[PDB]
């Protein structure tokens, strides 16, 4: 960006934070802790909507356009520090970053694919499902320097593309021009500053449970900084805002090279139609529900029944919520007690392949281990595998040779019929799981 | 002037540096206050134990401290060494004096005092600890995990200039051997030290590694959050002062760790991380009014609101929730044999055995869940691990608390030492040439499926159950089947009060065994005691009386009916 | 060297000293006490006098046995003959040159829950050098010896039997063990040794204690 490029952003943007975006830096400035990283979360299209060029140059230079917006944030937290009548009551705070959320819906901007190579560079969306958490974490990320002939203290930065990593310069950034090339290192000698970002690595995958994702869906790596962190756990759906880099290591004597596309994270948010209002006037009731049972599935001879029932299955449900809090559920429950042979396996088959986000399993063949939760183990690390009760959480769980199952399988079914809910105590894992799903069973 | 200088600072002497005014500033404090402190004991163990709040007092011994509250949190490693240098410049002049007047009727070295501030305020809770925090000291209050073994640590080095003749203490980051790139002195830069291990100047002390997790509401703060942990490092007298269960108030520094570990997968290996440089550690070890004066049926039915039925198995919950009397005579060494009684649930599938163990460890303050299927030794047993330490498993995670085993009946050899914690309140550890016996004061609530599936047949508990003698004769309660505020109630009845039997419960108790009796274990009256002891603590009642034991009474009535049968 | 094997009571005299290695690129350092040796040597007072004189005889076994386990009733008998066992005893060597043993044997057939547990528990906890267990759950490989191995390494493990050597050691459930956990005590109540013979571990082990079972 130019200088009339930022200058435009910068003036678009104090205009509209010195218009509206008011009561979140006053409740900002009123926290106690001011050391802390507080969010500004801003609506990326309410805000491209009142000048043109500001979102050309977010879409061209995301990186320098969010530290310009943070400088901003900062002036217009003084500036709102400076209008009260008791400044003493509140305190202000110079870490103040800019979260992007609510992007323009285009496919080039939201996507639910792991980003490629084409879009290095880009600030987007990625929408998918936490398989991996790692722990919150502390260490450097600026070092200071000194000048050995003007004293001139001058600071350099880590570089994220090399994992966070230092190189030694050899100029001197000071205002006058010195031809020194020896600078010593002041990062380890004292403490006197405490600049250190937060850090934690996450990973994502494509929701298979997607019409877009296909059979083998794909992961990724996203970086979370600063207040970022401790904002998700693993199994949540996440829809991450941020900018597609590269990190990669070099190839040395014995050590090969390894790049890596991953997400250096800037926001986190947890998680025909003609015919069908024509299809809907006409049902609005006997004929429509022969039209659904014979369309539900029609290899099969007769039993209206069943297929009525099964239609009531992928119908509910719905949550409510008792007197006591209660969580009430919703999903429906059908149990097929026919005769080897007769079709009910073809029903529940083509049931899941029609449905999406659909789940199914034969009974024994798939023991509790994979019905509810696994602690998949490595060293002294862990985490979660989700079962076919759980996989099918807000979708159908289907379980031929239902009774072929112990009656351990069975008491693991019991709690997710009962509570939609499934008790983890395996190994060093335990925590309570929420699987709230239909079973269809034969 | 001062010596013991370079014990605490590694830079030169000079009066005008403005170190010189806090430590006369500390020193005054000291001198002041030299009568509420054991010298002998400072000397001994090489450290003193400040109150947060003398400091802050206000007034004229603290007239030359004024900011020691923000010079402290934001200034931790110099605030200690100028307060750590005045109380050994105010005990070295004290006994030069003392030297003195010996000597009349001078060489005293006293060691390096570690200046420890207890008491700390305000209190940070470690979920808001971040990385800005780096530098500062805080204060934490949390359960101990680990506990890892006594090492010997090497923080600071001598260094002899071989310019000048001047000898340095150049302290270690962490432990590394690093070289001086200069002289102390602002005079010349040699450049060029020799070590000098064996000298004074050159700290080795020992050093331990706990691990701390922080007190989470098992319910209210248990909505996706998981319980945070970190690390702290004992130094020298903190070394073997808590053990893994106590919950223990850690001041001190927080500090960049640096080791690291891992790896891997996939993956809990992080390189940035950080850590906490303990400075001082402090060991322990109205709605209630209306809810004393139905007692018994509302708590019973408030433990699980999502099981129907089962009355009588609540019911022991809640006993075993507060439990007896630890009668532990500390003057005499009597045992206190056990004042935590055990519950069995022996009953066919879809009952919700499951659900009455989760509903056991969540209104308990220290509940430990656990499956019957994925089963380790070290799961519930003590771990070992050498490179050794000792980490606490299920049997001992669940010390003063309770621990819920759910088909147990599924479990091997990774069970029979829950046998032994139950009579013992301690696990047996025998592994690599260590032996040892770790505590275990746990109560062990548990349930399994019968042998054949539906058994409302001619068979009895002993044989219906897939369960040997060898633990059917260990539990107090087996039941045969075929939030905040009542957590609050059970954790100020388990420290508030400590019940007693009376006579006329002992009475009740005398003429149901003779009735018992006259019909034809030990530990069948063992159970009334426990558990009338602990309906007496259940009603707030520092003595039982014969309505408990009835009640009590009629509960074992109905175990015993399920029974024999 | 070659002055002391595994298993040995030592009173090692000697310097301590401190052995290091510093931190390198990719190598992180460590730090070690040792002890250099020098010299290597394999191996109320008033009031005990006058227990001892009142004792000096009946009355005195009344006050030990009730002293012994008070929190039993009656038994007599069992708390005498723990407190031979407790006592027991000294070897002796005969004219083949045979160790004739010394430590006792007690063997308690009561019923469960009479309280014979409760006894050879405090038993233990009261008597310095003493060990424990509870049959099945402890095998063989709990009770005599177990070759603990490691690469082309190997060391002895002492069960039982031989953490008890001149101690006592409790077993309860004596009869729910299986016939070669007999068999391993059967050996360590006969010959106050048990042979090992595991992976490359072949050894002759001393066992002198006594076994008060139940
Ligand atoms: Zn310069
Ligand atoms: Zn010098």
């Amino acid at each position: 960006m130019n200088s009339d490029q930022v200058t435009l952003v910068g003036q678009v943007f104090e205009s509209y934070v010195s218009e509206y975006h008011k009561n979140d830096i006053l409740l900002i400035l009123k926290e106690r802790d001011e050391d802390a990283h507080y969010p500004v979360v801003v609506n990326a299209m309410t805000l491209f909507e009142t000048n043109m060029e500001i979102g050309e140059y977010f879409n061209m230079f995301p990186s320098e356009v969010l530290t310009i917006f943070d400088s901003a944030l900062r002036r217009s937290a003084l500036t709102i520090l400076q209008s009260l009548s008791q400044p003493e009551a509140v305190s202000m705070k110079q870490n103040l970053h800019a979260r992007i959320s609510g992007l323009p819906v285009c496919p080039e901007l939201v996507r639910e694919h792991i980003p490629k190579t084409k879009d290095v560079g880009h600030f987007l969306s990625v929408t998918g499902t936490v398989i991996r958490t790692s722990l919150v974490k502390v260490l450097e990320f600026e070092r200071d320097y000194m000048c050995n002939k003007c004293k001139h203290v001058f600071v350099i930065k880590a570089d994220f593309e090399q994992y966070y990593t230092f190189c030694r310069p050899s100029s001197c950034p000071s205002l006058e021009s010195c031809d020194s090339s020896k600078f010593t290192c002041l990062s380890g000698l004292s403490s006197s500053p405490t600049r250190c970002r937060d850090y934690q690595e996450i990973k994502i995958q494509e929701q298979v449970q997607r019409l877009s994702v296909g059979s083998i869906p794909r992961s990724m790596k996203v970086i979370l900084e600063d207040d970022l962190v401790d904002s998700c756990k693993s199994g949540d759906d996440l829809t991450i805002y941020g900018i597609v880099m590269q990190r990669w290591k070099p190839f040395q004597q014995d050590v090969r090279c390894e790049v890596e596309i991953v997400l250096k994270a800037n926001y986190i948010q947890v998680n025909v139609q003609k015919e069908f209002e024509d299809f809907w006037e006409y049902y609005k009731p006997f004929a429509g529900r022969n039209v659904i049972l014979a369309s539900l599935c029609p290899q099969v001879f007769g039993m209206y029944l069943v297929k009525l029932a099964v239609a009531m299955v992928l119908a509910g449900g719905i949550q409510r919520t008792d007197a006591t809090g209660t969580r009430v559920r919703g999903e429906s429950h059908l149990l097929l007690v026919g005769d080897p042979g007769t079709g009910k396996s073809q029903f529940l088959k083509y049931a899941a392949k029609i449905t999406p986000r659909s789940v199914l399993t034969t009974g024994i063949g798939s023991t509790s281990a994979g019905l509810t939760v696994t602690a998949v183990k490595d060293s002294g690390e862990w985490n979660l595998e989700a079962g076919a009760l759980v996989l099918a959480d807000a979708g159908l769980c289907c379980i031929d040779e239902f009774n072929s199952l112990k009656e351990h399988d069975r008491t693991s079914i019991h709690e997710a019929m009962e509570q939609q809910t499934i008790s983890v105590a395996k190994a060093g894992l335990v925590c309570k799981l929420n699987t709230r799903t239909t079973i269809l069973a034969a | 002037p001062y010596k013991g200088w370079k014990l605490y600072f590694s830079e030169v002497y000079s009066d005008s540096s403005p170190l010189i005014e806090k430590i006369q500033a500390f020193e005054k404090f000291f001198t002041r206050h030299i009568d509420l402190y054991d010298k002998d004991e400072i000397e001994r163990k090489g450290s003193i134990l400040v109150d947060f709040k003398e400091l802050t007092e206000g007034g004229e011994v603290t007239n030359l401290i004024p900011d020691i509250a923000t010079e402290l949190r934001d200034a931790p490693e110099k605030t200690l060494a100028c307060m750590g240098l005045a109380i050994h410049q105010v005990l070295t002049k004290d006994l030069e004096r003392h030297a003195a007047e010996l000597q009349a009727q001078t060489m005293v070295n006293v060691p390096h005092i570690h200046a420890r501030v207890y008491n700390y305020e305000p209190l940070t809770q470690l979920k808001n600890v971040r990385a800005n925090y780096y530098g500062k000291y805080i204060a934490l209050r949390g359960t101990v995990v680990r506990v890892s073994n006594i090492k010997p640590l090497c923080t600071k080095m001598a260094f002899l200039c071989a310019a000048c003749g001047e000898i340095q203490s150049f302290p270690l980051p962490d432990g590394k051997y690093s070289l001086p790139t200069k002289c102390p002195v602002p005079v010349c830069r040699g450049r060029s030290f020799t070590a000098l291990r064996s000298s004074p100047l050159t700290v080795t002390m020992d050093w331990q590694s706990i691990k701390i997790q922080e007190l989470m509401s098992d319910d209210q703060r248990e909505a996706g959050r998981i319980p945070r942990t970190i690390e702290c490092e004992l130094v020298h007298d903190l070394v073997d002062s808590c053990v893994p269960g106590d919950t223990v108030t850690i001041t001190g520094i927080v500090k960049v760790s640096n080791a690291e570990e891992g790896s891997r997968n996939k993956n809990d290996k992080c390189m940035f991380l950080l850590y906490i440089e303990a400075n001082s550690i402090s060991n322990s070890k109205y709605a209630i009014q209306e809810i004393q004066a139905n007692l018994f049926k509302l708590i019973v039915n408030s433990l699980c609101p999502v099981i129907f039925g089962h009355e009588l198995v609540k019911a022991g919950l809640a006993l075993a929730l507060f439990g007896g009397s630890q009668k532990y005579a500390d003057d005499k060494n009597r045992i206190p044999i056990r004042g935590d009684p055990h519950i069995l649930v022996v009953g066919d599938p879809g009952l919700g055995k499951s659900q009455m163990l989760q509903a056991a460890c969540n209104v308990a303050p220290r509940g430990v869940y656990v499956c019957g299927n994925t089963t380790t030794t070290s799961g519930l047993t003590v771990t070992l691990s050498k490179d050794f330490a000792l980490e606490a498993g299920a049997l001992v995670l669940g010390d003063q608390g309770i621990c819920g085993i759910d088909e147990f009946d599924k479990m091997g050899n990774q069970h029979q030492a829950l046998l032994e914690a139950m009579e013992q309140q301690s696990i047996s550890l025998a592994k690599a040439g260590v032996v040892c016996s770790l505590p275990a004061r746990t109560s062990i609530i548990a349930a399994a499926n019968p042998v054949g599936g539906h058994y409302n047949k001619a068979k009895t508990v002993s044989e219906n159950l897939k369960m040997g003698s060898a633990l059917l004769s260990r539990f107090d309660l087996v039941f045969i089947l075929l939030h905040q505020l009542l957590r609050k109630y059970i954790g100020y009845a388990r420290q508030y009060v400590y019940p007693r039997l009376s006579t006329e419960a002992a009475r009740v108790l005398q003429d149901f065994y003779l009735e018992l009796r006259k019909q034809s274990t030990t530990r069948q009256l063992e159970s009334l005691i426990r558990l009338t002891e602990a309906r007496a603590r259940l009603e707030l009642r520092e003595e039982a009386t014969k309505e408990d034991a009835e009640d009590i009474v009629e509960i074992m009535k109905y175990s015993m009916l399920g029974t024999y049968s």
